[PDB]
């Protein structure tokens, strides 16, 4: 299914919006002002997980490594460096709030690995 | 009409796949055809408006997770065309996933 | 109450002029079972779909069937909307709703 997003004209940088070629059969971009177009790369329109299947690992970031506020444990090695201090918490999604599913940090700089298991 | 001669043509097609009606040893145009009566002399609309059953039977024998039910065809047709799940609780895996 | 929602895995809207050679791969296999003798004509089929797919759990905890939800959706909008759907035997659940033209 993939994820469509914003293409802004290069014309005017206005929003491109996806137009079939109703000769071709084919799907196309263009821009709502200007006739600036250009032919769609997804074959997909739109999509909406209901589920809400979600890669945590997009909204999760290393900079929370350091927080002091956070709990950290010595008991798992970070899966890339291997530093023992490894900060934990969970994953603040309404769907991933509702699994409470954990997430693991490295509490080591410029390392920052962050897994779950 | 040609809808039926289309249709359990079809249906013959399916039966032949994977050559387990070779293994097994069985005419399988014969029992295309008698399939596709035994769905019409229940489903007994001239265009087969419930054809969702001759189009399952055709992908089911298709299915390459229950080929058992393939080989089958020893429960006879008769019974085949009518079968709840569309014949697939001979799966057995996918039957027990439902469960 | 039980709505295409709380049975829906995800929704997506393609571009699909094409069923015969689908945009998308997990269902141009069973997609072929509908295309190689369309109970349709290809003309009413519009290029733009909807695809739903539906949770096994959600369909099989309450019995739910392929027939009878694109039997539903035909009846909610009409002659306007062409509904086609998966085998309820096959592994993925999924329909594909297409506009009739
Ligand atoms: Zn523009
Ligand atoms: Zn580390």
């Amino acid at each position: 299914p993939g994820f469509v997003g914003i293409r802004f004209c290069q014309e005017c940088n206005n929003m491109l919006y996806p137009k079939e070629d109703k000769e071709n059969r084919i799907l196309l971009y263009a821009c709502r002002n200007c006739d600036y177009q250009q032919e769609a790369d997804n074959s997909c329109i739109y999509v909406n997980k209901i589920t809400h299947e979600v890669d945590e690992l997009t909204q999760i970031i290393a900079d929370v490594s350091q927080d002091p506020t956070l709990p950290r444990t010595e008991d798992h090695p970070c899966q890339k460096c291997g530093h023992k201090e490894a900060v934990f918490f969970q994953s603040h999604s309404a769907r991933a709030e509702d699994a409470m599913r954990l997430y693991y940090v490295c509490t080591a700089p410029h390392c920052g690995h962050r897994w779950t298991e | 009409d040609s809808v039926r001669l289309k249709c359990r043509e079809m249906l013959a097609a399916a039966l032949r796949t994977g050559d387990d009606y070779i293994a097994i040893g069985a005419d399988e145009e014969e029992l295309g055809s008698q399939i596709e009566e035994a769905i019409y002399q229940e489903i007994r609309n001239t265009d087969m408006k419930y054809k969702n059953r001759v189009r399952s039977r055709i992908s089911n024998l298709k299915d390459a997770k229950n080929p058992n039910l393939r080989k089958n065809v020893n429960i006879p047709p008769d019974l085949f065309a009518r079968m709840t799940a569309e014949e697939m609780a001979s799966d057995e895996l996918k039957e027990m996933r439902k469960n | 109450h039980t709505t295409l929602r709380k049975v829906t895995a995800n929704t997506a809207i393609y571009y699909d002029p094409n069923p015969q050679s689908t945009v998308v791969a997990e269902d141009q296999e069973w997609v072929n079972v509908y295309y190689e003798m369309p109970d349709f004509d290809v003309a009413r089929i519009s290029p733009w779909l909807l695809r739903v797919e539906l949770d096994r759990k959600h369909m099989t905890d309450r019995k739910l069937t392929m027939e009878q939800i694109a039997e539903k959706i035909n009846a909610g909008f009409g002659d306007d909307l062409n509904c086609i759907f998966n085998d309820d035997n096959a592994e993925k659940l999924v329909l594909r709703i297409r506009i009739m033209n």
